[PDB]
């Protein structure tokens, strides 16, 4: 089944593995260590506490 | 023996609005594809055509902004109104304006019709309004002009161009796409090596097909006639 | 897979078709590749540069 | 600038933008301008080309008719790579730069820079003729190979033409010459490959 | 700078900047996470007694130094084993071939290796790694083009590197599209998503034509229509290089391989003049011009239109503010804005006393410091932003700069306020359609008292009520926010020490392609440009279509 | 390494084949940036002692 | 041969021997339209049999 | 201006290499119309233009197609070849057949051909092949044929000869398109054409025909 913005234009696959995960959020990097730095942690293991 | 066949053109399939393809019978051995690619570059190259030049949108200050209460962005307007075909039929240039209210798509229909332009095909979508209380107005200037003409050369001396609020388009005086011609056999009776030069063009709608192989001849064999009399030095 | 797309659309599955001159009409011998590559544009503009 | 080729130049010739061209000749322009009698100083010959006049485009074609301008590429490793050229006017902003001399620059056209200088003074103008211009440098210092050999297209396309199939059109015929040889495949008679006695001279 | 046998599924072994630092400024693969500690880890899927479970692990480098990992291309038997009998794996740094009981994991994907940017060449495998890595470094500086098309051979991840950046604009809650203008889009949201205090109409405002760090037209275009019913996470307007959602780094083009006439000798290209005709590769840039007027110790550089020893042909551009118009078709030296300098002690040398007093002209203790365009550069001015120090008295284009900020912010305020009403008001009606209906009796009584309607006892009866309050609620918000707004327009400015006015201009040059100009595919095969050609020169096949 | 990567490049690589055929790229490049910057240290020293 | 002419002839008629040696290499390969497709790869069949 | 206007060109400037070989660098051409003009020219006068020249030749004892005549270091194929370049100029007479009887001691040039009235060997120093100091004779019933264009003998019973057929004037020729340039407008064409013919016309009155060849095929269009 297909969104309504890939009945738009649904773009044909050659891909022959079936694929079992997604490709990941691409900035988990930059956006995981700020959330862990800027946070009110409660003991002290990350960040500012 | 020696003379020659001379061609002359037959029949004009009008198979299209913008599509055609025009027969030359008679022609001798040879000349088909020397007439052919030489009918191609000239074709392609000059024909006279009535591409627009100047839009000016009335709240509009300059191309990169957007307009509120319409869909496209001004710019995206202007590439809109570059590939808008349209005939001049009494003159060299013209004003054309465009007034239009209300949601809806636009198309080039609701541009205000004069006598002696002849809007091709009124299909063409231009902008797309997207409010009740929404409207715009803008005078397409159209002119008669051939090949691509940029608007960077088109600035020569401001041409007292004062109002700012007046966009230039690039433009494309050119109405054809492709020209691609064909030889075969020409089933004349008492010959047998002839050929038939097919010449397949396809416009955008403005120029005849008549009219562009006989301005296309026109204009070769008018460069051609500082041979035919040499003037030596 | 390739050659059965082309072969879906009338193009010849070699991906080899015959182009002619543009200044004369002659046919190219040897018939050549066109295709539709995805070309790009850097900014190494030559108005950034000279 | 950038660098592109530009095939058709002779070997001693390369590609000058007019943006260039006008900005290098600066102060040949203002001793040409004062001397036509069409600005009287120097306060006026320097507007004249700052707006671009029609008439300052003519004065340029005179005053870099026979002057060559000295090419050259950025990782200069041997003499050959600062060539003289007498330059050639473009309608551009990159330098045209004939094939045969990328060998020696070792420059390739996908986004090499070549900076251009000009030699002023009456001997350096010699000096760029007689020993830097491009025609004079045709066999490298290191060894007595020739450097301006064809590189990449120029020689597939000699291989190309130089060759002879087992059975091509005309083959067997006889030829009263190498101009009936051109008559007869530019009339598409014969192909570029068929084994045909001619008479050489 | 060397690869590693550790690297496969951390590091992309193709993405790294060649030159001086090379294999320094090494790129993430796609799928390594990072650990607790912070290695790299990357996941597996493992292989159980013979088939390969989903229970996605990720491993980290000396975890994955101990097993038996299988590769992608093992062919599964749709069931989970493997088709073959022995399977070719990697152990410890090196391979092998071991037995399809031997092995203990499998790799998840085919991607795993490389990097987001390498994940982009079609026919990566083809290649050789080093046309490879220029492919993949000339891929990141593709500027975004006047109208960016598509790859009509992509990858798949088109869309995740489109949508998984932040240059587009993807809708939060699915719904209804209730309007969309060029610059925003109001989105009607969906019932069961919609959260039951507000009244959901998300209001997605896009970019548009502000300038990137380099200098390109970063602008946001609406892709959808009015009325289209959009869901969670579909894409709304696409940013720049994109196409419906879909990353459009370039344009693709009828293209062919043949030496032309030693026009495309070594690298060089031939284009079809067509392609300019079409305006393809007419990318956007927009420079940002800067005026500051500082406190100097002879005076204040001041900031007017009366300039000296410049003519009128310069000043018409100006306002009478000094600053120029905004639309004004700018190009080569003309004055943007006109900043006089004050100086002394001239003392002039007597040539230029006898051309003042041959010509009657006056000399000028002020010193001309204007910001003109520089050389070359010809756009449009599309944006002028005067910031002032507080206590400077702002001219007539700040203060007509600042009355048109204030409108605007006046008008976003009241827009919100309105729309969310008509969303309030709607629901209002949802609420008013059940239990106490008045089909014609709301219709009477106006908006006052549609939130105040008798219903029956139910917790719609104190939903009237709560979106009463939520709607009064807005009513103070909307003028404290109004005040704050207007405070914080019409306040003074934080700018440096000596500084009192700074001009910023925005030029927007729409830059066109010509011979000199780099172009590239994707695998390394660039090349500057070097003769637009004709349409008519530029070869055709049998058809009529110029290549 | 004991088992090349027996694939030609109109075939196609595997991720494994690629990824052995990685360092043989890495160490040819690395090896060019190195080179140069010696090769220009020995024709200073060349050209001043000559 | 750009040598032999060098030798034989001099300077002058071989710095006009390679401007033509250039512009006919150039117009025969625009004429030979000698393109590369993916059928000019030809895999051996004995390929698979030796490995 | 106006859309019906162009570049034509003004200095048309034959030079020639002293009887022959002219080189008619013409200028300015809009921009292309270079690249036209010289590829109609060059396929008009290359391929069909009329003239007339040698098409068979039967020799009084060979019947062979390659064999020995006795008294010639050169063989029948090498005077062939030699009666290929045989440049003739006809008049009114369509088909005029030649004799070439001669027994002698050095050459035999196109001086010792017979003679009419209407057959003009503009080359009389053309020398065919070389007799020995001998009584060895040769003669041959040559044909001349007027013609149109190139006819090769593998497009065509006595036993006679048959020659290639060359009945168009020309030998050799090239345009060559380089960029002339006006004061304002930029790309333009300089249109080079170098054409030597065979001598029995001037490449002024060759480029003439082909002047009139092509505007007299496009009779029909034109106004
Ligand atoms: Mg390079």
């Amino acid at each position: 089944v297909y969104s309504y913005t890939e009945k738009k234009r649904i773009r044909k696959d050659f891909g022959k593995r079936p694929q079992v995960l997604d490709v990941p959020y691409l900035l988990s990097i930059q956006l995981d260590s700020f959330q862990k730095f800027i946070e009110q942690d409660p003991e002290g293991q990350y960040g500012l506490e | 023996v020696t003379e020659f066949l001379k061609p002359r053109l037959v029949d004009i399939e009008q198979v299209s609005s913008t599509h055609a393809k025009v027969t030359l019978e008679p022609l001798e051995r040879g000349f088909g594809h020397t007439l052919g690619n030489a009918l191609r570059r000239i074709l392609l190259s000059s024909m006279p055509g009535c591409a627009v030049t100047e839009v000016e949108i009335d709240g509009v200050l300059h191309e990169y902004s957007t307009k509120e209460g319409v869909q496209e962005d001004i710019l995206e307007i202007l590439l809109n109104l570059k590939g808008l075909a349209v005939r001049v039929q009494g003159k060299d240039e013209v004003i054309l304006t465009l007034n239009k209210s209300g949601i809806g798509p636009v198309t080039a229909a609701d541009i205000t019709h004069d006598g002696d332009v002849e809007i091709v095909k009124p299909q063409h979508v231009i902008c797309h309004l997207t409010d009740e209380n929404a409207s715009i107005s803008m005078r397409i200037k159209v002119q008669r002009g051939r090949g691509y003409v940029p608007a960077s050369t088109r600035i020569h001396s401001e041409e007292d161009e004062r109002p700012i609020g007046r966009l230039l388009v690039d433009a494309c005086y050119s109405p054809v796409e492709r020209i691609a011609y064909n030889v075969e056999a020409a089933r004349v009776e008492q010959r047998t090596d002839l050929d038939k030069l097919v010449i397949e063009m396809e416009t955008n709608g403005t120029i005849d097909p008549e009219e562009a192989i006989r301005r296309a001849a026109t204009i070769l064999a008018e460069q051609l006639e500082a041979f035919v009399d040499l003037e030596v030095l | 897979e390739i050659k059965e797309l082309l072969k879906l659309g009338d193009l010849p599955t070699s991906g080899q078709i015959r182009l002619y001159d543009g200044r004369t009409g002659e046919q190219f011998e040897r018939p050549v590749t066109v295709g539709y590559m995805y070309m790009l544009k850097l900014n190494h503009l030559v108005d950034d540069k000279m | 600038s950038v660098i592109t080729v530009g095939p058709y130049l002779r070997l001693h010739q390369c590609g000058l933008p007019k943006k260039m061209a006008l900005e290098l000749f600066k102060p040949f322009i203002y001793g040409k301008l004062e001397l036509r009698g069409l600005a009287t100083t120097i306060k006026a010959a320097k507007k004249m080309v700052e707006r671009e006049e029609a008439v300052v485009w003519d004065i340029l074609d005179e005053v870099i008719r026979e002057h060559p301008v000295l090419l050259n590429r950025a990782p200069t490793l041997h003499r050959l790579g600062i060539q003289a050229f007498e330059p050639v006017l473009i309608e551009g902003k990159a330098i045209q730069l004939h094939p045969l001399v990328c060998a020696a620059y070792n420059a390739d056209f996908d986004g090499d820079q070549m900076a251009v200088h000009v030699p002023l003074t009456l001997e350096a103008q010699l000096e760029a003729r007689a020993l830097m211009m491009s025609t004079n440098n045709i066999l490298s210092p290191a060894n007595g190979e020739p450097i301006i050999v064809p590189s990449q297209d120029v020689v597939l396309g000699l291989y190309y033409m130089t060759r002879d199939c087992v059975n091509a059109k005309g083959e067997g015929m006889v030829l009263t010459g190498p101009k009936e040889a051109e008559r007869l495949y530019r009339s598409g008679l014969a192909s570029l490959h068929a084994r045909v006695k001619v008479r050489i001279t | 700078r060397d690869v590693h046998p550790t690297h496969y599924g951390r590091v992309c072994p193709i993405e790294t900047p060649e030159g001086p630092n090379i294999g320094l400024i090494n790129s993430l693969s796609v799928y390594a996470q990072t650990n607790e500690y912070g290695f790299l880890e990357t996941p597996y899927r493992k292989v159980t007694d013979g088939v390969v479970t989903d229970e996605i692990h990720y491993l980290s480098a000396i975890e994955e130094g101990n097993y038996v990992i299988a590769q992608a291309n093992s062919n599964l038997d749709e069931e989970g084993h493997f088709v073959e009998d022995l399977v070719t794996c990697r152990s410890k740094g090196e391979s092998s071939l071991f037995s399809r009981d031997q092995v203990d994991y499998m790799d998840v994907s085919t991607q795993q290796v490389v990097s987001v940017g390498a994940s982009l060449i079609p026919f990566l495998e083809h290649d050789d790694a080093n046309r490879a890595l220029m492919g993949a470094n000339m891929q990141r500086q593709a500027v975004p083009t006047l109208r960016a098309d598509k790859p009509l051979v992509g990858t798949g991840m088109e869309r995740a590197v489109a949508v998984d950046s932040g240059v587009t604009a993807v809708a939060k809650r699915g719904g209804v599209v209730q309007y969309v203008d060029a610059s925003r889009i109001v989105i009607k949201v969906n019932e069961d998503e919609m959260y039951p205090g507000e009244a959901g109409i998300d209001i997605y405002n896009l970019t548009k034509y502000t300038r990137s760090n380099q200098n390109t037209c970063i602008n946001q275009m609406p892709c959808v229509s009015l009325g289209e019913p959009v869901e969670r996470g579909d894409v709304l307007a696409d940013g720049p290089s994109t196409d419906l959602g879909e990353l459009a780094l370039g344009q693709n083009m009828r293209v062919a391989f043949m030496p032309w006439n030693g026009y495309n000798f070594e690298d060089s290209i031939l284009v079809s003049e067509r392609v300019v005709q079409e305006d393809r590769f007419t990318t956007i840039h927009i420079q940002e011009l800067a005026c500051v007027s500082r406190d100097t110790k002879l005076g204040p550089e001041e900031i007017t239109a009366d300039i000296p020893n410049v003519g009128e042909a310069a000043l018409s551009k100006l306002d009478e503010s000094g600053i120029v118009y905004i639309g004004a078709e700018v190009t080569g030296g003309d004055i943007l804005v006109g900043k006089v300098t004050p100086k002394g002690e001239t003392q002039l040398t007597p040539e230029e006393k006898l051309l003042r007093a041959i010509f009657g002209e006056k000399a000028s203790d002020v010193k001309d410091s204007s910001l003109r365009v520089p050389n070359g550069v010809s756009g449009t001015v599309i944006d002028v932003q005067v910031f002032t120090r507080d206590g400077v008295e702002k001219d007539k284009r700040a203060l007509e700069i600042e009355e048109m900020q204030l409108k605007q912010a006046k008008k976003d305020l009241s827009e919100e306020l309105q729309i969310l009403e008509a969303g309030l008001f709607s629901r209002i009606r949802a609420v008013l359609v059940a239990g106490g209906v008045e089909a014609e009796k709301l219709d009477k009584l106006p908006r006052d008292r549609w939130l105040e309607l008798g219903l029956t006892d139910e917790e719609k009866q104190n939903q009237l009520e709560q979106l009463a309050e939520q709607y009064d609620e807005l009513k103070h918000e909307f003028e404290k926010k109004l005040e704050a707004k207007r405070r914080k327009i019409t306040q003074g400015d934080d700018l440096a020490p000596g500084v009192l006015k700074i001009v910023k201009v925005y030029l927007a040059v729409k830059r066109r392609i010509q011979p000199g100009d780099k172009m590239a595919g994707r695998h390394g095969n660039k090349g500057v440009i070097s003769k637009i050609n004709p349409i008519e020169d530029m070869p055709y096949d049998e058809n009529g279509t110029p290549v | 390494i004991e088992t090349p990567i027996t694939a030609n490049f109109r075939e196609g690589l595997n991720v494994l084949q690629y990824f052995i055929s990685t360092h043989g790229a890495r160490k040819g490049l690395a090896d060019t940036a190195l080179k140069t910057a010696n090769s220009g240290y020995l024709t200073r020293r060349l050209v001043d002692v000559a | 041969m750009l040598n032999t002419c060098y030798r034989i002839l001099g300077l002058k008629p071989t710095v006009i021997f390679a401007d033509q040696i250039m512009y006919t290499g150039f117009a025969y390969a625009a004429r030979s339209g000698a393109s590369v497709g993916i059928d000019d790869m030809v895999i051996p069949e004995k390929k698979h049999e030796i490995i």
